[PDB]
């Protein structure tokens, strides 16, 4: 195997976890 | 019935209660939906906890043995003490340590007890957590890395270790943990693992960012796919080869067991874990609910479905437990059928192996496994094994394996971030009506600071020593304060606040007056049992001393694991993780008494 595949699952999931984790910030930024 | 002076004008009213009902519109959160409180509190009272410990209780002690006390102590001592949380929560219309404080200034000791005890619980879950999703990472790949070892320089064999041990072994000691020799050897932090663990902390604050308004659209896939997933381990459970063997083995209890002094024991602060109770996340959770909310139905149903889920979990670790072990006693047979096969040259199936090896009498020479099946269900697990080592490798047997494997540890996974959605709630509020923050912060800059502060104490569970670390917590060390709070919130709920008035609250709330179940277990039995169970932890569990299993792959019998005593510091941790909360009810009262005076 070329590159750890539990590397690129975790980066799917923490990359798509951080995104979520913005979003929510700015939404409630933009909510108050 | 204790000198309680001017409790109200610290406490709201029922005709304010009736009324504040509106004004807590916008002052303080509140559950959109019935169904949305009900799902929170199902995956705290039925998540990590109730669904983790348990099982690895049943598979020590006995099967079914330790079943009995469980459930005797979940309606004699647990079924009260949910309802007295329920409707306090309710009609004080505050948090666990506005609950406290309200009833009496020097009880605020009673809130920070729960506060910490909240988050070391915390701590402990966000590790499982992690080491959890090690494992759903690993699996999306055909061939799961726990089911074959390295090769050795020879490439005729695997690793020494793997070899002598198991391939699920040497995935969770070496490849997972890196295990090291003694809690006392601590080597650098694993950068895997602390990986995995940002993961966890991540997700989590992803999920409590604000509050309870966004915890309640969480528990939607949070508290349904964990049972919808349970339920379809249990038919491939049951489906398995010598499952049935093991259900049995559960049902067939020894009743020398029952009539140990540490089974009872195990199972009351059990019964505090099964149901988050004194964590004080259920207090906060209750007190959103409307003022006319029945919680007298509400703590009976969940009782019921919590109750009933340990024993269909225990079916399911049972059916793998027996799956195993039919396998392993196959092997031996087989094994033993090899080596008077091949030593005799020779049909010995089964039957003729007993009637043909008294023929063949090299027999001498031949040497001979005990093959027995019931050892094979008698023969305990490692902490954590049972999901590491016997739900893995019994997985890599599956057809499609990455698929089990991955439904296996999301369900693992969702049932603990519910766990913890309780968890850091009891942290949260505590730390907000402290008003330690400025006001003007908003909620996500205090749960955000939480996150990260817990994430940065557990690096002691990713070094080479953290599994160690993290077996101090499953020692009655995790225990002893639990089993003290229960007991001061029973207490003060019926001799300082007055059970006469609570009665009578209760009964302007959901329409009735609390029945003589209700009475006869909150005036007298429910504390007794509190009272003759931790007397009997200070004399048994704490009368001991404190030993770990440790992995040494130098050790005479190395696949056998080796127990020693801890070394005399630990004791100071230990001394600490339980005082810290337990000696926290008396000594804020005391301050308080020489403040005041
Ligand atoms: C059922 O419970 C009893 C009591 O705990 C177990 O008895 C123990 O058996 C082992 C093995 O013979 C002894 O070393 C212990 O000293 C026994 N304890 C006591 C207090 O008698 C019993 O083994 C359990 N179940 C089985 C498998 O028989
Ligand atoms: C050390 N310790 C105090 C523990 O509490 C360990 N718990 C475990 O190792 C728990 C396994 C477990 C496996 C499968 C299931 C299923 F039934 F959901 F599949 C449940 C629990
Ligand atoms: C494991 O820990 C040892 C130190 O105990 C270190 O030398 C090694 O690089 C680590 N890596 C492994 C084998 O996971």
């Amino acid at each position: 195997p070329p590159v750890s595949i539990w590397l690129i699952v975790f980066g799917v999931v923490m990359g798509v976890i951080v995104v979520g984790i913005v979003i929510l910030i700015f939404t409630g930024i933009r909510d108050r | 019935v204790l000198p309680n002076p001017g409790l109200d004008a610290r406490i709201p009213s029922l005709a304010e209660l009736e009324t504040i009902e509106q004004e807590e519109a916008s002052s303080r959160p509140k559950w959109d939906n019935k169904a949305q409180y009900m799902l929170t509190c199902l995956g705290f009272c039925v998540g990590l906890g109730n669904v983790w410990r348990f099982p690895y209780l049943c598979q020590s002690h006995g099967g079914g043995a330790f079943m009995i006390p469980f459930l005797i102590l979940l309606v004699l001592e647990g079924i009260p003490l949910l309802y007295l949380e329920f409707a306090i929560g309710q009609r004080l219309r505050r948090g666990s340590l506005g609950v406290w404080s309200s009833i009496h200034p020097a009880l605020k000791g009673l809130g920070l007890a729960s506060m910490l005890t909240s988050f070391m619980v915390g701590l402990y879950y966000n590790t499982i957590i992690s080491w959890i999703m090690w494992y759903l990472f690993n699996s999306f790949q055909e061939p799961l890395p726990w089911s074959d070892c390295p090769l050795n320089e020879n490439q005729t064999g695997y690793v020494d270790e793997c070899a002598r041990s198991s391939p699920v072994d040497y995935f969770w000691y070496r490849e997972t943990l890196n295990i090291s020799t003694s809690i006392s050897d601590s080597g650098s932090i694993q950068w895997w693992m602390l990986l995995c663990l940002a993961c966890a902390w991540s997700v989590l604050y992803m999920c409590t960012i604000r509050g309870i308004e966004t915890t309640g659209k969480a528990v939607y896939i949070t508290s349904t796919l964990p049972y919808v997933v349970l339920t379809i381990f249990l038919i491939r459970g049951l489906t398995l080869k010598g499952a049935t063997n093991g259900i049995v083995f559960l049902f067939t209890p020894n009743v020398t067991e029952l009539a140990q002094p540490d089974t009872w024991l195990d199972a009351g602060a059990q019964v505090f874990f099964s149901f988050s109770l004194a964590f004080g996340g259920l207090i906060s959770f209750s007190s959103y609910n409307s003022v006319h909310n029945n919680c007298e139905k509400d703590s009976v149903i969940v009782s019921i479905i919590n109750g009933f889920t340990s024993v269909y979990v225990a079916i399911v670790v049972y059916s793998v437990i027996g799956f195993r072990a039919t396998q392993r006693y196959d092997d031996c047979f087989s094994t033993n059928i090899l080596t008077l096969i091949n030593g005799f040259d020779l049909n010995v199936t089964q039957e003729n192996f007993v009637d043909m090896q008294q023929r063949c009498n090299a027999y001498a020479q031949l040497v001979f496994q005990t093959c027995d099946i019931n050892a094979f269900l008698s023969e305990a697990v490692e902490g954590t094994g049972l999901a590491f080592i016997v739900f893995t490798e019994a997985i890599t047997k599956m057809p499609l394996s990455p698929l089990w494997s991955v439904l296996f540890f999301i369900m693992l996974f969702c049932l603990g971030l519910s766990s913890m959605f309780g968890n850091m709630e009891g942290v949260v509020v505590p730390l907000q009506d402290l008003r330690v923050i400025p006001p003007k912060w908003p909620k996500e800059v205090l749960t955000g600071l939480i996150c990260l502060g817990t994430f940065l104490i557990g690096f002691i569970f990713t070094l080479n020593s953290g599994q160690y670390w993290l077996s101090l917590l499953d020692s009655y060390a995790g225990s002893i304060p639990l089993l003290i709070i229960a007991f001061c919130e029973m207490f003060s709920v019926v001799y300082v606040y007055g059970v006469d008035r609570f009665n009578k609250d209760i009964e302007f709330m959901i329409g009735h007056k609390p029945n003589i179940f209700w009475q006869v277990t909150w005036r007298v039995v429910s504390p007794l049992l509190m009272l003759i169970i931790f007397l009997f932890f200070f004399v048994v569990e704490v009368s001991q001393e404190l030993t770990y299993s440790i992995w040494d792959p130098g050790y005479e019998e190395f696949p056998k694991s080796q127990k020693i005593s801890y070394p005399n510091w630990v004791y100071v941790v230990v001394v600490i993780v339980a005082g810290v909360p337990s000696l926290t009810i008396p000594g804020y009262a005391i301050y308080k008494l020489i403040r005041n005076h």
